């Protein structure tokens, strides 16, 4: 392990991919999962032919290029694009073979069954990978978190889950997962930023509206007190400033942008505020530990970086759950990457240095073993 | 829910681990080059700028594979530069170094990351495959 | 190359032809693109014959000569005496048969189809040209300015351009041609000049106050400031002398020449100033990559060989663009030849060498062909 | 801004290069021509003022083609001079050089990059074309 033999986790969570080796606490590799690609032509003689940037670089080009990420919600769309951010990952930033290491590959419960085995072969055929292991976010976040009780909401960037646990025990029926994540507030986002008169219809600014939200776009604890003070702009008014050097002022629609986590009407579905949906999750649990689901309510992921948050949780399971006793919720630091680092704590645990799927396991048994180990 | 300046730490470790394997990574990349291109007499105490215009990555290509690589014009311009490592890129593209950022432009930058993105992806294709003579 | 196979770099803008060898550092061949034909008869027996004075000998014999350019704006109008220029520049300076050579030709962009198709076939019909290309200007002089990024504005004779660039990525819809150049500033200064009572209704003339204008019509840095100052004539009247002996005496005339360039309503149409033209063009660019537009304008050109465009420039786009940010003009010395020079160099690039249109590539499959080569 | 005194630098460096080309290509004319008006043993050494008159180009062009061509009347005075070129020109444009700036005058006057430009012209419809006999 550890630049030896050395499972590479690898975080492959819509919107950015995190990556190290076991044991590190901090992966050395984090860039956007996207691909960029040139939409207008180029006439010049000795120009990077560059037909397929990928990931980071595809931040500094944005205008010419078209940006995709080629996977959604944890639902793999594009596997060679998919496969050019792995290939850049563990050429680029890994900097290694993956022919040597086990890959400790991070993906979304609830996976329609391709997007483990081909996530999986593709590690195992394009690349060779001796041993790897494609994992469950929340667990993972769980791991870096380092508890066993409780219930994990991991909002990556494209897929919110309640993952409850107790005591290594889960409760799959009550695992839920939802598609409020920070690729959605962007479309939100773009939608209500228009009707100040500002459209930006290419994803490049997608990304940079999505930068305004990571920045300015907290969660309104109260949500239409918060637009009732929206009347008197005093501070939810601030200046923004864009890479073509033009400004933005936006007042309301910074809190009620990831109010749409909380509302989703905003956006326009069934879909349930995420308090309702740790909530919904504890309604499928058993009585005798309800109660530390309430008390362990853990957070996770990239959405979830945003301000004013968790208040609104306390207070609004609070308002749904027994208010009789208590609804801590725990947020620890570094939640968008707890998911990568209790992954690169977790091969350093000898008991799962046996549970690989290792190369002939892959090949002679089944793609489907990889559902036997990845549950 | 002090993740942002957390990430501001984590970030700087995240770079910071990243760059302990990129200068012990370019001082094994040092010594393996100083290894080759020393057959041409050329010594690099830098990587990011004595390969930087790409024929002397050229140099490097035409020793390791025993070859010859074009040597396209060069000066001060950039487009001197690129067409260079465009013939680079010639030959590594033969090599099957691929275009994940590993670029005409990041080898004239001299990107920290890409341009030994690039030149570590000669060495895992160098004692992988036939970049060798 | 270089006196070899020799790719024969062949700058057909308006005004002037600039011509040599592929590697040449400086075009050997400079010489107005004009034909001289006699006016007035000559009852002398013994007397050049010469119908058809071509280029720099019809300067030597203005008077009786009618001046006149092959070629309006990058149009190619008279396509015999283009041949004329032609076989001129490849007989007289650069002395050499184009039946060997690449003939490296430049062209305005944004040309009507016959001026590609029929620049080539005279070339490869009339002449025999085992391969050639012809060329757009501003991004050979982005090659002699040798760079990737920014908007590069050639104003030649005939055509002012705003051309983008972002390494490598040219931006096609955001490329604007317009006609203010010295061609027309001189007819400008013809209608301005004979409000001091000097009328000059020969071509002969026009080149000569164009000679007054490349000389002493610079560019107000401030316009009607130095109009204002125009009251109290101190250092802006100078003397100008004629061929004939005769003295001019210009004040302000000076400055509002290329004011023209600036402020097209001394012409009297909708056409804004270069600086809003380029500032037009960044309009249609994405916002991720106007910044590096505006750092880097570069210039090009022989009507921006004049004194006080660049400051005026800097000033200007700074009024017109995101001050917040740097406005940069780049403007190199031999921005008139820089449009050659960066031919001269790009013909040198052996992968250029492949991007020739060869003769039969010509001749069995097109003249559309050219189009599917120079775009 | 300053691409004008740098246009005084590079003007005087693009007729350089025309005088490197158009010395050793006079070279080229004057062994090629002392091959030839050696037949009627006269000797070149300088295009410019040998052959200005016309009448002694009409004695190349009478060796070239290895033909007769009419010599009128010469002397001191311009039209003289002109004449003869006007029937070196006769044959010339006979054989096709055009009147492309190559000229009676230019022959006259000895302009040195016509002059040349008319008898390189005449190189190139010798070797091409035919001039000679």
């Amino acid at each position: 392990m550890d630049d030896d033999i050395a499972a590479l986790v690898v975080d492959n969570g819509s919107g950015m991919c995190k990556a190290g080796f076991a044991g590190d606490d901090a992966p050395r590799a984090v860039f956007p999962s996207i691909v960029g690609r040139p939409r207008h032509q180029g006439v010049m003689v000795g120009m990077g032919q560059k037909d397929s940037y990928v990931g980071d670089e595809a931040q500094s080009k944005r205008g010419i290029l078209t940006l995709k990420y080629p996977i959604e919600h944890g639902i793999v769309t594009n596997w060679d694009d998919m496969e050019k951010i792995w290939h850049h990952t563990f050429y680029n930033e890994l900097r290694v073979a993956p022919e040597e290491h086990p890959v400790l590959l991070t993906e979304a419960p609830l996976n329609p069954k391709a997007n483990r085995e081909k996530m999986t072969q593709i590690m195992f055929e394009t690349f060779n990978t001796p041993a790897m292991y494609v994992a469950i976010q929340a667990v993972l976040s769980l791991y870096a978190s380092g508890r066993t009780t409780g219930i994990v909401m991991d909002s990556g960037d494209g897929v919110t889950h309640t993952v409850p646990i107790y005591e290594g025990y889960a409760l799959p029926h009550a695992i839920l997962r939802l598609d409020l994540a920070g690729r959605d507030l962007t479309d939100y986002l773009m939608k209500i930023l228009t009707e100040r008169g500002y459209s930006f219809t290419t994803t490049a600014e997608r990304e940079i509206v999505r930068d305004i939200k990571e920045k300015l776009c907290y969660v309104a604890l109260d949500f239409e007190q918060e637009m009732a003070t929206a009347a008197s702009s005093s501070s939810l008014e601030k200046s923004y400033e864009l890479p073509d050097g033009q400004v933005i002022t936006i007042g309301n629609e910074r809190f009620r942008c990831p109010e749409a986590l909380f509302q989703p009407s905003f956006l326009g579905m069934e879909s349930c505020g995420i308090h309702e949906t740790t909530f919904n999750s504890i309604m499928k649990c058993d009585v005798d530990i309800r109660k530390d689901l309430y008390a362990n309510t853990v957070l996770s992921g990239g959405t979830t970086m945003y301000p004013g948050i968790a208040d609104r949780m306390q207070k609004e399971i609070t308002a749904l759950a027994p208010s009789t006793m208590k609804i801590k919720i725990i947020a620890p630091p570094e939640r968008k990457y707890s998911v990568w680092i209790g992954g690169s704590i977790l091969a350093s645990l000898s008991t799962f240095q046996q549970m690989w799927i290792s190369k002939q396991e892959y090949d002679e048994s089944g793609p489907s073993i990889v559902h036997r180990k990845c549950f | 829910n002090d993740s942002s300046s957390a990430r501001l730490f984590e970030r700087s470790r995240i770079k910071a681990l990243a760059d302990e394997r990129e200068a012990v990574q370019k001082k094994t990349f040092t010594k393996w080059v100083n290894s080759h291109l020393a057959r041409v007499t050329c010594r690099v105490g830098d990587l990011y700028s004595d390969l930087r215009d790409g024929r002397n990555l050229l140099r490097l290509l035409e020793v390791l594979s025993g070859e010859i690589l074009p040597k396209p014009t060069k000066g001060r311009m950039r487009i001197h530069c690129l067409e260079n490592v465009d013939k680079a890129l010639q030959f590594l593209k033969e090599q099957k170094v691929h275009l994940e950022n590993m670029g005409s432009h990041d080898i004239v930058d001299g990107n920290h990351r890409l341009t030994l993105g690039l030149v570590w992806t000669i060495i895992l294709r160098f004692q992988i495959q036939d970049i060798s003579v």
